[PDB]
């Protein structure tokens, strides 16, 4: 049943990555806002 | 599947990192709006 761990653990990293990369394609859009409302 | 876990582990730490220097920047931008 180690076997099927490995499997569930591997499928939730790649829910936390898109989790990460959605995250990041926020802040990058954030650092556009700012700079423009700066600038 | 563990070299990739162990793998993609690594590459969401840095994600964090990444994410992290990210909204420190926005803040610093944000200082700079007041001063």
């Amino acid at each position: 049943s180690v076997n099927q761990a490995s499997t569930s653990r591997l499928e939730g990293l790649q829910s936390e990555n898109h989790h990460l990369r959605m995250k990041i394609t926020e802040l990058d859009k954030d650092l556009e806002e700012v700079t423009m409302q700066l600038q | 599947e563990e070299e990739k876990s162990r793998l993609l582990e690594k590459e969401n730490r840095e994600l964090e990192k990444i994410i992290a220097e990210k909204e420190e920047r926005v803040s610093e931008l944000r200082h700079q709006l007041q001063s």
